[PDB]
């Protein structure tokens, strides 16, 4: 037992804070670039909006994702390590192309 | 000097080294004996931005061998402007001297991280004086280095500069007070055209106080102070 | 793998910042005209609003589009290059006429 | 190719700024009367609100219209000439009587 | 002159015609000045920009006198002339213009001599009405710049 | 420090110096016998001493003399 996302909810680890060697060259100082890239840890059941039969979420555990660092997006420790909790809709995207 | 032979010969020697364009000045001396200090090349009275750049701590100072020199108008707000030039210079491999009117904390701290850990060898110094004469002296510095002054007025983004748009010098040396540059890459004919422009404005100079400041600009470009 | 738009989402490259020679004549200085024209890079599945059968988005990859530079419209690097992420409804239009 | 309105969207040309000879008599100075009258240029498909079968918009190309100069109403160049983009509901009306 | 956004159709028109240009206005904003520098430097249009002389009513009057000399129109809000609705018929012309860091000088207008004399006669009549001797001298300069020399 | 780009959160026990004893009062702090290498101390003393020879302010030259004295010798 950790704790489990509800309906419409996803849990992810933020990849980095700052991709520190800029371009692959310059070693950046304090830039504040909390990474837009996350990676999926848990996925909460399905979406239970709209009364009828429950829809599976289109994200899955193992996915590498991008999300909005918005008001809805929360962060807390799994064990002792910070991970982020949000809705499928505060997520923007999953590994294409 | 009321029959003072020492004063006469010191001035004869000084006029010798500085040249006709060169300016000789009088200051309170450190000791009982009179001394004469002659500087050739582009020297001006602005120090190193941080002590972390000091690559000669036994000289108390920074020395950079064959550097590119970047001249910028206004403030360097971020490394976010700086990036493509930083990538380009590092990839080329040469040391670098940053001239701008100021450097912000994020920019200065990032430069310290890169120099300290060896990625790029970079010195940062502040532009001399204020207003129009700072702008004019920055063009004169660019003429000496054989470089381009990056400004908003010409419509030059810092982000759109390239290594063709940087001047160069044989050596640069910098202290806590004073900056000095040894032997430009700027073309001699261009230097003389710019000297001729500056010299013509001496002949127009109503303020004698500012005429002296025009005399220093001619002297730094050609001759010594 | 890049990362992929969700349901109702589209990814586009902004064409220019400033159409620099005004009218075809005058070379404009600093005007701030971040272009209203984009061009489609990826299209996220369909729209999953309203419970029932999923609707395909009416935009497609290769389209040249106009969008609102609004609060909903986000921007981030594909590889090292900035591209823009938004909903089908923050998009205004696709190449008519 | 111009660019095309989405679902629920309409594109129109604003008729005048200032109907300059007031009453037909007085030649008005600087009044700021950006005309409430537009004329239709393009009409985006139909309205795709509410899941089921798609409804055609009740406006058409060639119509002379009145709209609200509100927050929703955007303006941009077709070729080099400013025209206005909005929803069917930010439009108020089409040529009666 | 707040923006190039006002300036555009005149800039298109003058560039297309091909002649150099002198901009008179009460001030020029950074966007406008910087864009003009980009166009001149890179060769699109040859343009000089200078500030209007003095202040208030005598600046307005001297701008009309300058327009009478050039054979041009003064663009103002009072006449209801948008900068955006000016054309090349609405610009005066001179044979040469020369400008320094201090001083502006214009050599030999396109303005009609009879119109110049009508405007000189207006200015001269107000000399005969001038209670302030200090401002009468300033009226004498305006007659002298239009006709004769200082 | 921030200038070197060192987060307090990213420091380790290799990045802390050490002394044999430390003693502290309501006014005064004193440290007895460092772990710092003597050659490094002398290089840093030599840097400080060279700036004494450059010191235009006699008042601040005394303050440079205290820094040399605290590092080597006593006050």
């Amino acid at each position: 037992m950790n704790i489990r996302p509800l309906h419409d909810r996803v849990i992810v680890k933020r990849k980095e804070v700052e991709t520190k060697s800029a371009g692959g060259i310059v070693l950046t100082g304090s830039a504040a670039a909390k990474s837009t890239r996350g990676e999926v840890l848990a996925v909460g059941n399905g979406r239970i909006l709209e009364n009828g039969e429950v829809k599976p979420l289109d994200v899955k555990v193992g996915d590498i994702v991008i999300f909005n660092d918005g008001y809805g997006v929360k962060s807390e420790k799994i064990d002792n390590e910070e991970v982020l909790i949000m809705s499928e809709s505060d997520i923007l995207a999953i590994v294409e192309a | 000097a009321n029959s003072d032979e020492t004063v006469g010969k010191l001035i004869a020697e000084a006029m010798d080294k500085v040249g006709k364009e060169g300016v000789i000045t009088v200051e309170d001396g450190t000791g009982l004996q009179d001394e004469l200090d002659v500087v050739e090349g582009m020297q001006f009275d602005r120090g190193y931005l941080s002590p972390y750049f000091i690559n000669k701590p036994e000289t108390g100072a920074v020395e950079l061998e064959s550097p590119f020199i970047l001249l910028a108008d206004k403030k360097i707000s971020n490394i976010r402007e700086m990036l493509p030039v930083l990538e380009a210079v590092a990839k080329a491999g040469k040391p670098l001297l940053i001239i701008a009117e100021d450097v912000e904390g994020e920019a200065l701290a990032t430069l310290v991280v890169n120099t300290m850990r060896g990625i790029v060898k970079v010195a940062a110094v502040k532009a001399p004086g204020f207003g129009d004469r700072r702008k004019a002296m920055l063009q004169d510095i660019a003429t000496l280095t054989g470089g381009t002054v990056i400004s908003e007025e010409i419509g030059m983004e810092l982000e759109k500069a390239t290594l063709e748009d940087l001047g160069q010098a044989k050596r640069v040396v910098i202290n806590k007070d004073t900056t000095t540059i040894i032997d430009g890459v700027g073309e001699e004919a261009a230097i003389q055209g710019r000297v001729a422009q500056i010299r013509q404005q001496i002949e127009e100079a109503t303020s004698d106080y500012d005429r002296e400041k025009l005399q220093e600009r001619v002297a730094k470009l050609a001759g010594g102070v």
